[PDB]
C-alpha cells in the first residue's frame, strides 16, 4: 500500500476494440488534459473488448481529485455520467580600452578565417582565429556581447574580447537569428519545424538563461529580421495574420486594439521611443491610416489620412524625431507621377504633418542620426541623384543641391555629424563621393571595383566599402573610406564578404565632454606623442 | 586629433524543476 | 476631387485641430496648416457609421 497508491476507478467507459483503442485513447486522455497529465494508463480487456472501467494514475493525491469533481456529473456520449474517484571582470572591454579605435568582424574563406581585422597598424595584434564553432559568420549582437554561430549546430554566445567560450544554446535546423539592443534576449529561427507536442519553428532563448523564453511556431517568411526595442520592454511577435505584442519573457498579449492590431503590412519599433506605427491596407471608403500611438496608454492619438494611395514603406529618423512615409503611389485622380512623404513631427508639440513632392520616385531614403540635414535619393539606376536637405527643427525644409548624370545611390551615414559618405555601390560597378556639410559639395572620389555594400562606424572613424563571394567574380579587394582621401584598408583575404563595426556599450555621455571639445588649442599632444613612436 | 583626446540561477533553476516535477506528480 | 473636398468639409467631415469646420472658405494660416485631420466623430476618422450603411447592415 506504499508508494504511489494512486489507482483510481473511472467510470462509464466505453466498450471498444484493440484496434481502435488508440483512438479512444486519445479522446480520453484530451478531456483529461484540462486539469491534469497522462503518465500511466491502463484498461480491462474483457474477451478482446474493453470492460467498462479504466484508471488515470498520477501518483500524487491533490490533482487528482481535482481531476475527479471536474469530470464527474456530465454525461458523455449522450446519456452516460463518467464518475471518477481516488565575466564581469573579463568581457566588457571595448569602452574604457586604450586605443578607443572601432573593431571590425573579419570572415574569409568560410572557416579559414574567423576572426577580427582590426582597425590597424599593420602590426602583429591582432592575430586571430577562432576554430570550428561556425560555418556561416562570425555574428553580433548589438551590445557586442556575441561572436555566433548561424548553423545546424546551434546558435552560440562567445563573449570577451578576445573570443572567450561562454554559453551554447539548443538549436537543430536553424536557419536564422534576432538579437537584442540592451543584451536581453536572442532568438533562433529553424527551416525545419519541430514536431506538435510543442510546435515551433520561432525558438527563442533569453541571453541571460540559454533556455527558451518564448516559443511558437513558424511556417512563412517574408524578409531578414520578433526582434527587440532599444530598451525591450515590449516588444512584437506574430504568427502571419496579425501584430500583436509578447512581452519581455512573459509572452504578454494585450487586449488592445492599440497594442494588438489586425491586418497591417509592416511595423517597427522607435529609435528613440516605446512607440509602435504601422500602416492598413484601405477599405472601400475608409481611408488607409497610418497611426502614430502610444503602448501602454491603449489608445489612437494620432491618424494620417491620405486618400488614394497603394503602398508605403517606413522611414523614421534614426533618434526618433521624425518619420518619412515614400511611397509607390502616383495619383489614380491626375496622371502625373508623384510622390509624397509625410513627415509626423513627435518630439514637437501636437504632432504637426508636412507634406514635400518630387516628380519622381524614390529608390533608397537616408534620415540622419543626430542631425539638421536629411539626404534623399531618387530617381533609377541609370538616374539614381541625391539631395541634400537641411531641415530645421521649426519651420519646413527645402532641397539645396541636386546634381544630374549621377549613380550615387549607397550611403553610409557615420555617427560623427557633418559628413555623408555616397557610393553607386550597387551591381553594376562601385563609384564612391563623400557629401560633405556647411557647404554641400563634391569633391571625392575612391575606386572601387570588387565592392558591393557601404556601412559605417558607431565611434565615426571609419565608412567601409568591402565585397562579397557569392554574388560576384573574383577581382577582390578591401577598400573603406577614410574622409581626407587617405588609404582606410589594404587588405585581400580570399571569399570575404563583409566587414561591419562590433559595436559598443551605451555610452552615456554629456554636453559638457563635447563642450571642451567645442573648445590645437588643447588638442596638440596627440600628433607628437605619435610622432615619436615613428621615429627610426 | 579631438577624438583621440576623448578616446582614454541554479537554485531558482532548481526551484522551478522542483515545482513542474510536483505539478507533474498531482497531474 | 476638388468638388468631392468641398462637399466632405459642407458635410461636417473636416476639423482643424480639434474645431470642427463647416466652412468652405477658412483661410488656413500656416500654424494651422500642419494639422488638418479628419473628424474625431466622422465615418472615414474614428467610428460611428452614417445612416446608409447602417440602414443597409440590417438585412434580416
Amino acid at each position: 500500500a506504499d508508494g504511489i497508491d494512486s489507482v483510481i476507478v473511472v467510470d462509464n467507459v466505453p466498450q471498444v476494440g484493440p484496434d481502435r483503442l488508440e483512438k479512444l485513447k486519445n479522446v480520453i486522455h484530451k478531456i483529461f488534459s484540462k486539469f491534469g497529465k497522462i503518465t500511466n494508463d491502463f484498461y480491462p480487456e474483457e474477451d478482446g473488448k474493453t470492460k467498462g472501467y479504466i484508471f488515470l494514475e498520477y501518483a500524487s493525491p491533490a490533482h487528482a481529485v481535482d481531476a475527479v469533481k471536474n469530470a464527474d456529473g456530465y454525461k458523455l456520449d449522450k446519456q452516460h455520467t463518467f464518475r471518477v474517484n481516488l565575466d564581469l571582470g573579463n568581457l566588457r572591454y571595448w569602452l574604457e580600452e586604450a586605443e578607443c579605435r572601432d573593431q571590425y568582424s573579419v570572415i574569409f574563406e568560410s572557416g579559414d578565417r574567423t576572426s577580427i581585422f582590426w582597425n590597424d597598424v599593420k602590426d602583429p595584434v591582432s592575430i586571430e582565429e577562432r576554430a570550428r564553432w561556425t560555418e556561416t559568420y562570425v555574428r553580433w549582437s548589438p551590445k557586442g556581447t556575441y561572436l555566433a554561430t548561424f548553423h545546424q549546430r546551434g546558435i552560440a554566445l562567445w563573449g570577451g574580447e578576445k573570443f572567450k567560450q561562454i554559453q551554447r544554446f539548443s538549436h537543430q535546423g536553424v536557419q536564422l537569428i534576432d538579437f537584442s539592443p540592451c543584451e536581453r534576449y536572442l532568438v533562433t529561427f529553424s527551416p525545419l519545424m519541430d514536431t506538435q507536442d510543442d510546435p515551433q519553428a520561432i525558438i527563442i532563448w533569453d541571453i541571460l538563461t540559454g533556455h527558451k523564453k518564448r516559443g511558437f511556431h513558424c511556417e512563412s517568411s517574408a524578409h531578414w529580421p520578433f526582434k527587440w526595442s532599444h530598451d525591450g520592454k515590449f516588444f512584437a511577435r506574430m504568427t502571419l495574420d496579425t501584430l500583436s505584442i509578447y512581452e519581455t519573457p512573459s509572452m504578454g498579449l494585450l487586449d488592445k486594439k492599440s497594442l494588438k492590431i489586425s491586418g497591417i503590412k509592416d511595423f517597427s519599433w522607435s529609435p528613440g521611443g516605446n512607440i509602435i506605427a504601422f500602416w492598413v491596407p484601405e477599405d472601400k471608403d475608409i481611408p488607409a491610416r497610418v497611426t502614430l500611438m502610444q503602448l501602454p496608454t491603449r489608445q489612437e492619438i494620432r491618424v494620417r489620412n491620405l486618400f488614394n494611395v497603394v503602398d508605403c514603406k517606413l522611414h523614421w529618423q534614426k533618434n526618433g524625431d521624425y518619420l518619412c512615409v515614400k511611397v509607390d503611389r502616383t495619383p489614380k485622380g491626375t496622371q502625373g507621377v508623384v510622390t509624397n512623404f509625410e513627415i509626423f513631427r513627435m518630439r514637437e508639440k501636437q504632432v504637426p504633418v508636412d507634406v514635400v513632392e518630387m516628380k519622381e520616385t524614390i529608390i533608397a531614403f537616408a534620415w540622419e542620426p543626430n542631425g539638421s540635414k536629411f539626404a534623399v535619393l531618387h530617381g533609377e539606376a541609370p538616374r539614381i541623384s541625391v539631395s541634400f536637405y537641411h531641415v530645421k527643427n521649426n519651420g519646413k525644409i527645402e532641397l539645396i543641391k541636386m546634381f544630374d548624370k549621377q549613380q550615387a545611390n549607397t550611403i553610409f551615414w557615420s555617427p560623427q555629424g557633418q559628413f555623408v559618405v555616397l557610393a553607386g555601390l550597387r551591381s553594376m560597378n562601385g563609384a564612391l563621393a563623400f557629401v560633405d556639410t556647411s557647404d554641400c559639395t563634391v569633391m571625392n572620389i575612391a575606386e572601387h571595383y570588387m565592392a558591393s555594400d557601404v556601412e559605417w562606424d558607431p565611434t565615426g572613424r571609419y565608412v567601409v566599402t568591402s565585397v562579397s563571394w557569392w554574388s560576384h567574380k573574383v577581382d577582390n579587394a578591401y577598400w573603406l573610406w577614410t574622409f581626407q582621401g587617405r588609404l582606410l584598408q589594404k587588405n585581400n583575404k580570399d571569399r570575404f564578404c563583409q566587414l561591419l563595426w562590433r559595436p559598443r556599450p551605451p555610452t552615456l555621455l554629456s554636453q559638457e565632454q563635447i563642450k571642451q571639445i567645442k573648445k590645437k588649442i588643447f588638442e596638440q599632444k596627440d600628433r607628437l606623442s605619435q610622432s615619436k613612436a615613428s621615429k627610426e | 586629433e579631438k577624438e583621440k583626446k576623448e578616446l582614454q540561477i541554479p537554485l531558482i533553476k532548481s526551484a522551478y524543476e522542483e515545482q513542474r516535477i510536483k505539478d507533474m506528480d498531482l497531474w | 476631387s476638388i468638388h468631392h473636398a468641398r462637399v466632405l468639409i459642407r458635410q461636417r467631415h473636416i476639423r482643424v485641430r480639434k474645431q470642427v469646420v463647416n466652412i468652405p472658405s477658412f483661410i488656413v494660416r500656416l500654424d494651422s496648416q500642419k494639422h488638418i485631420d479628419f473628424s474625431l466623430r466622422s465615418p472615414y476618422g474614428g467610428g460611428r457609421p452614417g445612416r446608409v450603411k447602417r440602414k443597409n447592415a440590417k438585412k434580416g
